[PDB]
Order: C-alpha cells, then sequence, then structure tokens
C-alpha cells in the first residue's frame, strides 16, 4: 500500500514519537523497526528523558540520504506503560506495545478479510493478556495453544507473517521451560529472519 | 449464519451492546449459555470479549464501530486494552479514572465524534466496577466521565441491553 491517508484531519504521517521505559525495553518495537526500515526509509533517533538516569549503552545505541518517508523517535521515559504519539504533544498517547505494534505493521498493507484481522489480533492479544505475566500454569496453556496452531499453519496466523508472529515472539524472549516442537520450529523461522536477529542481540 | 452464545451469568454487556448496534446491518441471533463464543462458520470461533468485539465491527460495515481510519482503528484498539486491563481491576483505580476524565475533557465520544468500539468496551467494563459505583454514590466521580457515561446510558440501545441483561 504505502499510502499516507491515515489521519482524516490532520496532516500524513510523518514522524512517530515512541516513549518507552528501559526497565522493560520494547523488543516488538524495536524488531518492527527494523521490519519497516527494509520497506521505508527511516530516520532514527533515540532520546533520554530528563526523569531517566543510567540508561544502559546497549539500548542508547539501538538504531545506530535526501528525504525520509518516515520519522522515527525513541524516548527512553519512566511510564508504566510504552506510549505513541504523533506530534510533539497530545492529549491520548496510544499506550501498550501490542496496539503500537499492530499500528505499524499496518504501514504495510497486507490486508486481511474479518476473520484473519480478528485471529491476527487475538494472537496479540494472548501475548499482551496472557502470556507476558502468566502463571506456568497459563503460559504452558498458551505454548499449547501455539503449538496446536502451528502445525496446521507455518506462522500463527497462516502462511504468512503476521504482526501476531512478531509480537508474540518477542514476548516470549523477554520472559522453566519445555516448548513443543511446532513452536521450537516456529521460533527458528524468526530467527531466521534479519529483523528479528538482530534486535535480539541488542537487548544482549 | 452468525450465532452468539453469551454466559448469561456475567454477561458480555459491551458485546451485546455490539449486538444490537448492528443488528439491522447484520442477522444475528444470541443463545443463553455459561461462556461466550462467537460461531462464524464450521469451525471458527472467538471466546474472548475483544476477540467477539473486533469481529462484529469488521463485519458490520454500515456501523462504523471500528472507525474510518488507521489512527482511530489503532485508538480504539488502545481502548480496548484500557478497559480489558486498567479499568478490570481494582486498584489504582483513581489513577485509571483520572487518566479516562482526560481524555474524556474535550471529547464526546471517546474516538472521531461517533459511537465506536471504544465507547462499547469502555462503558461496560466502567458499569460493572465497583469502584465507578461508590463514587457514584458518593458524588465523588470526575466530571467528564460523568457526562460521557450519563450521555451513554441514556440512549435507547444502552437501556435495552441493560434493561434485558444487567445483573446487579
Amino acid at each position: 500500500d504505502l499510502n499516507s491517508v491515515l489521519g482524516k484531519d490532520y496532516g500524513a504521517l510523518k514522524d512517530i514519537v515512541i516513549n518507552a521505559n528501559p526497565a522493560s525495553p520494547p523488543l516488538s518495537l524495536l524488531v518492527l523497526h527494523r521490519l519497516l526500515c527494509e520497506h521505508f526509509r527511516v530516520l532514527s533517533t533515540v532520546h533520554t528523558h530528563s526523569s531517566v538516569k543510567s540508561v544502559p549503552e546497549n539500548l542508547l545505541k539501538c538504531f545506530g540520504r535526501q528525504d525520509y518517508q518516515l520519522g522515527f523517535t525513541l524516548i527512553w521515559k519512566n511510564v508504566p506503560k510504552t506510549q505513541m504519539k504523533f506530534s510533539i504533544q497530545t492529549m491520548c498517547p496510544i499506550e501498550g506495545e501490542g496496539n503500537i505494534a499492530r499500528f505499524l505493521f499496518s504501514l504495510f498493507g497486507q490486508k486481511h478479510n474479518a476473520v484473519n484481522a480478528t485471529l491476527i489480533d487475538s494472537w496479540v492479544d494472548i501475548a499482551i493478556f496472557q502470556l507476558k505475566e502468566g502463571s506456568s500454569k497459563e503460559k504452558a496453556a498458551v505454548f499449547r495453544s501455539m503449538n496446536s496452531a502451528l502445525g496446521k499453519s507455518p506462522w500463527l496466523a497462516g502462511n504468512e507473517l503476521t504482526v501476531a508472529d512478531v509480537v508474540l515472539w518477542s514476548v516470549l524472549q523477554q520472559i522453566s521451560v519445555t516448548v513443543p516442537a511446532n513452536v521450537q520450529r516456529w521460533m527458528r523461522s524468526c530467527e531466521n529472519l534479519a529483523p528479528f536477529n538482530t534486535a535480539l542481540k541488542l537487548l544482549k | 449464519t452468525l450465532s452468539l452464545t453469551v454466559n448469561s451469568g456475567d454477561p458480555p454487556l459491551g458485546a451485546l451492546l455490539a449486538v444490537e448496534h448492528v443488528k439491522d446491518d447484520v442477522s444475528i441471533s444470541v443463545e443463553e449459555g455459561k461462556e461466550n463464543i462467537l460461531h462464524v462458520s464450521e469451525n471458527v470461533i472467538f471466546t474472548d470479549v475483544n476477540s467477539i468485539l473486533r469481529y462484529l465491527a469488521r463485519v458490520a460495515t454500515t456501523a462504523g464501530l471500528y472507525g474510518s481510519n488507521l489512527m482511530e482503528h489503532t485508538e480504539i484498539d488502545h481502548w480496548l486494552e484500557f478497559s480489558a486491563t486498567k479499568l478490570s481491576s481494582c486498584d489504582s483505580f483513581t489513577s485509571t479514572i483520572n487518566e479516562l476524565n482526560h481524555c474524556l475533557s474535550l471529547r464526546t465520544y471517546l474516538v472521531g465524534n461517533s459511537l465506536s468500539l471504544a465507547d462499547l468496551c469502555v462503558w461496560a467494563t466502567l458499569k460493572g466496577n465497583a469502584a465507578w459505583q461508590e463514587q457514584l454514590k458518593q458524588k465523588k466521580a470526575p466530571v467528564h466521565v460523568k457526562r460521557w457515561f450519563g450521555f451513554l446510558e441514556a440512549q435507547q440501545a444502552f437501556q435495552s441491553v441493560g434493561t434485558k441483561w444487567d445483573v446487579s
């Protein structure tokens, strides 16, 4: 797609600003950023906000021509949950890395029918609402679900990589392990990819 | 066609509000049960309220419950998580309520000046939250939410679903 009809009354998208806590780096976002770069020309900058001291070096250099389509500013800041805004200032920022991930991936323009679009959403919801803070019983349940679906398809939501794959994979990395084989295979599928691969390195 | 089994114990008011707003537009039946399930085709189903809300709004094109652009799309998602986490919680209600209050300061509807998923899920949760009502008894509720809440509660659909489904 590549269109810029994203905001109806305001101007087309140019700069995206994200606030993130450095005690809780958002691997999904780092990964997605790498992904966007392949398809878009991005100006990437990291700031640290007044309220933060000693952000680790890997975190500072996590992004390190004529014109840009997209501008990407990551601000390390003491926030409870990750935020996104499209201008220097705003009232209701979009909170939560799951929601930020859906939006960014969408800029690729790969449309889905109502059922697939909802399934993709549902997986993103599982990573955030269950797998992220879940009890082992909950974690086991999630693994089970993925394994079942990863025997149907090579990717969580179908034959193509979706934001479902990016988010749940990223969440997995930042949290007693017994892993089914479809999942263990799907992990490999992801790690093979450059964008997933490099970002993992940054968190060290 | 499209059938929804609800949990008649703790009804998903938000989803039922959703069904009512898409009826003319889509043919859908509701059945009583012990859990929430949306049956779409032979064996494709949705179980969690937020997945059911998203499918309904995606299929009910006329209703426009999912916004009109990617921006509003993302805003509506934000409110879906907001309701399913911060508001689906006892703790830090005050912090949460104030946040909602600030967002509604200059808005009539949560997203894009017209009714949306955001409005449904947040209102549904906000109803079923004890803290909200206690604030209501006390008269200590924040001003904007009170207006917005009141405005929605007075609409026909919000009272049809309330009358048929609200346990209290």
